[PDB]
């Protein structure tokens, strides 16, 4: 015993993927052994971590852009007394389409109006985190979370899009649960329909032509906008964006894939 | 032998030369060291690539959340410090580990469907190249949003052993992770979830 075999593949399959991740090391024509990986990556692993000093997984600039992968914003700090304007990030541009230097040293109200402005008047005051949503912005949504310390916050984007799955006539195959927040049904309750069953009739011809267009299109993308009708009875405008793609394991023809947002 | 020894020196060598303060390396044991020596090697890789194709920390603090990036395979390829400030889990412990293991078992089917381009996981290598060749927004950004939400295991909770998450992100494709096939040949980059994962109160 010998009874802990797991822990000592792991090891063997940790050092193979050291072999993998160090450049000179899968180039080898010598199959290296076990030692010589590992010196392999204690050399490209003192190489990375650079001349000192102190420890971080990631640099401060690799940390943003793994934020600004997943979420789409920017950092705006301000002041409870003054304004402030204190800092704005590089990235507030392409959230919001509005440039740099109008957030430096300028006024507050110019892009959060209309009108009020008067809970952040409020807000300000230490009564400590201060989550909220605010008014932003159309020119030419800021759900903003943050803390004071004079307040820190990112100012960013609930679902308002579902993916869904079709055949070639337009039955639903798929429904992304997303679908309950944004058109109202659950997925078992679209699954079998065929989607030109929820389009409004005026729209019909044209969401016809758009599927027939699609498979013409043979995986490129085309975007079509109509009325999709939500449980509640109500006409919910819609742009839908879909592609064909040959699914393999059925061999099945072409097969529709569909985001659907309500604009 | 003093091979044993030799070994165990290189392990030690890699221990220090990991980026985390000496009261958490000295923590840690073998398996762990190389599974986090692993761990950055990836991270370094993929931020290599991201270079050739050409705060931070007050960003990470403002968010209500941590950020999260799992791999094709359910990988966690990184997660952010403040993890432990919602789940318990340290940095250290969650690296270069299988994501499954911190999904509520009902959950897990639905967390591998949301990794998949089409939420459809195979129980194919053609679309993904096109949507490689339209990057470098494109085309097929609508279609590889992701909003959903998941019970993660949770060593702060002393009811469920569980804190319900919404995970919210994109899936983007995790370069320089050099995955080769049989043949010898350097395998495509595969699409990873890049999200923040909040608490739902």
């Amino acid at each position: 015993s010998e009874i802990e075999r797991r822990r000592r593949n792991k090891m063997t399959a940790y050092i193979t993927e050291l072999s993998d991740m160090v450049p000179t090391c899968s180039a080898l024509a010598r199959k290296p052994d076990k030692l010589t990986i590992l010196r392999m990556a204690v050399s490209h692993m003192k190489s990375l971590r650079g001349t000192g000093n102190k420890p971080s997984f990631l640099t401060d600039q690799e940390l943003k852009h793994l934020i600004l992968e997943a979420a789409d914003g920017f950092l705006f700090i301000v002041s409870c007394e003054t304004g402030r304007v204190v800092y704005v990030s590089d990235s507030v541009t392409p959230v919001l389409n509005q440039p740099q230097s109008e957030w430096f040293g300028s006024t507050l109200y110019d892009q959060v109006h209309p009108d009020d402005v008067d809970k952040l008047r409020e807000q300000l005051s230490t009564s400590s985190r201060r989550s909220f949503i605010c008014r932003m912005r159309c020119g030419n949504v800021v759900h903003c979370t943050g803390y004071i310390k004079c307040l820190v916050a990112i100012g960013r984007l609930q679902p308002t899009e579902f993916i869904s799955r079709h055949n070639i006539e337009g039955i639903f195959t798929f429904v992304d649960h997303r679908c309950v927040a944004t058109v109202g049904y659950q997925p078992q309750e679209l699954l079998g329909k065929n989607i030109v069953e929820f389009c409004h009739p005026e729209d019909q011809q044209l969401l016809r032509d758009s599927f027939q267009q699609v498979v013409k299109l043979k995986g490129q993308v085309l975007s079509v906008m109509f009325r999709f009708r939500s449980k509640n009875r109500e006409w919910l405008w819609v742009r839908t964006s879909s592609f064909t793609f040959q699914n393999p394991y059925s061999d099945e023809i072409e097969y529709i894939i569909c985001t659907n947002t309500n604009v | 032998k003093r091979h044993r020894d030799r070994l165990n020196a290189e392990l030690d060598h890699l221990a220090s030369l990991l980026p985390f303060p000496p009261d958490i390396i000295s923590k840690l044991d073998k398996l762990s060291v190389l599974r986090l020596s692993v761990s950055y090697l990836r991270v370094k890789s993929f931020f290599q690539v991201v270079q050739e194709q050409s705060e931070g920390r007050l960003l990470l603090e403002s968010l209500n959340g941590f950020a999260l990036v799992v791999s094709a395979e359910g990988t966690i390829f990184y997660a952010s410090a403040t993890i432990v400030d919602y789940l318990g889990f340290h940095q250290t412990d969650v690296m270069h580990q299988n994501i499954y293991d911190y999904i509520h078992v009902d959950d897990r089917q639905d967390f591998c469907r949301q990794l998949h381009w089409a939420m459809d996981p195979p129980q194919d290598d053609a679309i993904l190249g096109r949507l490689l060749r339209a990057q470098e927004p494109t085309e097929y950004s609508a279609f590889l949003t992701r909003c959903f939400i998941c019970r993660v295991r949770c060593l702060l909770d002393s009811t469920s052993g569980f804190l319900t998450m919404q995970f919210q992100g994109k899936l983007k494709f995790l370069f320089g992770q050099k995955k080769k096939a049989p043949s010898g040949a350097m395998l495509p980059p595969r699409l990873s979830l890049f999200c923040i994962a909040a608490p739902v109160l």
